[PDB]
């Protein structure tokens, strides 16, 4: 007879997040919202105002 | 880079079936929906469907009972088969990738190059090419304008380059204007220093894809 | 399904001015629209998902506001390359469904044109048929008149004309007036002029040529 | 001398030995200054404008 | 909670949806409500949790003289005691509500299941494995009624009917 299945999804990411239960899970998809990295330079804003 | 290039006949004749074919670069196209989508002339678009190799195709209404969407994975393309084409139907198609599963739903990034598809009973009539002089009787300082006229062919698409790509700035290749017999005139123009007039030499090349023509032509003073 | 209400169809502002483009819906959707940009006779280009997703690389002055019924795309200052038409697609439910799509132009300093003249090809003269081209270059707006004087007379119609769209860089014109006639192969008169009067030009300008 | 006090804004006094090249940011840390919008940074609690 | 087992890294189109396989062949094809409906809860609670930390901007440091030593150490105290306490609420909420976003999407699974399972409530056999052997022929105009939730079970009764009885 004809079969009907019901699933996820999933992919060939290797995005790892922690969670209380369980930490270096990897996700299908994630956001990380810690920026960690500057490019060294005392530039100027809108204006070479910096002195 | 994923690049999707189109390929159609440009006339199609009108109670045949219209077969288009999109070629893709480097994916592998077993593992994305395609969608078709298409433009009127200057007119808004319209999503044709979507179609995919492991999965269940849908298209929409309106051209859903004469639509089938098909995928070569040997030769890494897809193809639509539009039935009873009516000279209604008579626009741009474009084909697109449909991506994968985002946080903002589904996204179409790539995007095909266009093709006309034009549905007359009329013929591939080739295009006649005619060289644009300058004027020696100008002021021959600095502004010089040089160009090509293709002045009779008939399904649209028409496709112009100078010096095979070469010359790049002040180019100003016109839109086609229908004439009263039925067919296009086409003008093409480069601005260019008069100085280099004579060191110089300036060649149109001019290739009117379904009469299959590649007529290129010098311009001289 | 769905149907899409794209205004205004057609804007023109002048560089650096905010524009705003409305999209609403015949259905409510949990922001899911999206906004592209199509250049004139090239891919549709996408600006922004989710109505609030601005794609990479694209410049941050466009910004994408709404959900439920009522969205709007917004540049915050127009620059030259943004010429072209924006639609709004609509993913929510199929059929997916596009606006009408605007037009957005540039409101720029009005210039003047440059003119040239193309005598007729000897090649095609051997065929029968005759035509002489005026060509105007880099002009602001569109609105010019051409006209053609043959033997000093004021030809009726045989005159067709094309308009380039607006230069991303330069944001100017260009036209091509098209005069198609062979009569007596123009063997019957030999004068021949272009009548050129733009908003450019503080008094028409006509160039000619007889002759060979 | 004196100083006439024209305009009152959101500027800072850094400690930092470091030069000057044009960039135009918006977050300007004594180490670095890059562009972006995520909500949280590991890279200086001193910062200036949006940040 | 009640997770599965296996992944249909195939099914490109959405966070969950079905495999049919019937007469007209078999393919992935995702379930646009209850991914649309996650990915709207996901999105308002993403944007809750981050509004929620947007507040007002001050120059952190103070400086005190030799003759200020002590409010100095009360000044570097309150910066660095709002530091960890804003951390602390930063990680904590990061480590529960990715808890609470895995299982807000096993509850999704569970609820599309059981919704297919009411449907199909004898005329089809649940394998086990998460999917339903079909009693009766379900083409493809019957699983679009399945996916859109306008099965018709009295449509398929009297085959089903039939054939589960002929099993036994």
């Amino acid at each position: 007879g004809d079969t009907l299945c019901i699933g996820y999804h999933a992919n060939n990411s290797t995005d790892t997040v922690d969670t209380l239960l369980e930490k270096n899970v990897t996700v299908t998809h994630s956001v990380n919202l810690l920026e960690d990295k500057h490019n060294g330079k005392l530039c100027s804003i809108n204006g070479k105002q910096p002195i | 880079q994923v690049q999707l290039q189109e390929s159609g006949p440009g006339l199609v004749k009108p109670s045949e079936t219209l077969s288009l074919t999109c070629s893709v670069s480097g994916a592998s196209i077993s593992s994305y929906y395609w969608i078709w989508i298409r433009q009127p002339a200057g007119k808004g678009l319209e999503w044709i469907g979507r179609f995919y190799t492991s999965g269940s195709p849908n298209y929409n209404p309106s051209l859903r009972s004469r639509v089938t969407m098909s995928v070569d994975t040997s030769k890494n393309q897809f193809s639509l088969k539009l039935t009873s084409v009516t000279a209604a139907d008579t626009a741009v198609y474009y084909c697109a990738r449909e991506e994968h599963i985002t946080f903002g739903g589904v996204i179409v990034r790539y995007w095909g190059q266009g093709t006309l598809v034009t549905v007359s009973s009329a013929s591939t009539k080739g295009p006649s090419v005619f060289p644009l002089a300058p004027s020696s009787k100008s002021t021959s300082g600095g502004t010089a304008a040089l160009g090509c006229l293709v002045k009779d062919y008939f399904p649209e698409p028409v496709t112009v380059s100078w010096n095979s790509g070469a010359l790049t700035s002040g180019v100003h290749t016109f839109p086609a204007v229908l004439q009263s017999s039925g067919l296009y005139s086409l003008s093409s123009v480069v601005t260019v220093p008069s100085s280099s007039l004579g060191t110089q030499t300036y060649i149109c090349n001019v290739n009117h894809k379904p009469s299959n023509t590649k007529v290129d032509k010098r311009v001289e003073p | 399904d769905i149907q899409m209400t794209q205004s205004p169809a057609t804007l023109s502002a002048s560089v650096g001015d905010r524009v705003s483009i409305t999209c609403r819906a015949s259905q409510s959707i949990s922001s899911w629209l999206a906004w592209y940009q199509q250049k004139p006779g090239k891919a549709p280009k996408l600006l922004i998902y989710k109505a609030s997703s601005l794609e990479s690389g694209v410049p941050s002055r466009f910004s994408g506001s709404g959900s439920g019924s009522e969205f709007t795309l917004t540049i915050s200052s127009l620059q030259p390359d943004d010429f072209a038409i924006y639609y709004c697609q609509q993913y929510n439910s199929y059929p997916w469904t596009f606006g009408q799509g605007t037009k957005v132009e540039i409101k720029r300093t009005v210039a003047a044109p440059s003119v040239f003249i193309f005598p007729p090809s000897d090649e095609q003269l051997k065929s029968g048929t005759a035509s002489v081209v005026c060509l105007l270059n880099n002009f602001y707006p569109r609105e010019a008149k051409v006209q053609w004087k043959v033997d000093n007379a004021l030809q009726s119609g045989n005159s067709q004309e094309s308009v380039t769209e607006q230069d991303s860089k330069d944001s100017t014109y260009s036209l091509s007036s098209t005069l198609t006639l062979s009569k007596a192969d123009y063997e019957k008169h030999k004068v021949y002029a272009c009548e050129v009067t733009h908003q450019g030009l503080s008094s028409p300008v006509t160039k000619s040529f007889n002759r060979g | 001398y004196a100083f006439e006090i024209v305009s009152v804004g959101n500027g800072k006094l850094f400690r930092s030995e470091l030069s000057i090249e044009s960039c135009n940011t918006t977050c300007q840390t004594p180490k670095g200054a890059i562009n972006t919008s995520l909500p949280f940074q590991n890279i200086h609690p001193i910062t200036i404008g949006k940040c | 909670a009640g997770f599965i087992e296996g992944g249909w890294t195939g099914m490109v189109d959405g966070w969950y949806g079905y495999h049919h396989q019937n007469e007209q062949g078999s393919g992935y094809a995702a379930d646009l409500k209850s991914t649309q409906n996650a990915i709207d809860g996901i999105t308002n609670k993403v944007n809750s949790v981050i509004e929620k930390m947007n507040t007002q901007f001050t120059a952190v440091g103070k400086e005190f003289n030799h003759l200020e030593k002590r409010i100095e150490n009360l000044n570097k105290k309150v910066d660095d005691g709002f530091l960890d306490i804003w951390t602390y609420n930063a990680e904590l909420l990061v480590l529960l509500e990715n808890e609470r976003t895995l299982d807000y999407h096993d509850s999704n699974v569970k609820n599309l299941y059981e919704k297919v399972r009411s449907q199909l409530k004898n005329n089809a056999k649940e394998i086990g494995n998460g999917c339903f052997e079909f009693y009766h022929k379900c083409d493809n105009t019957c699983m679009e009624s399945v996916k859109n939730g306008t099965y018709d079970y009295p449509k398929y009764s009297e085959e089903a009917k039939l054939n589960r009885e002929e099993i036994d």
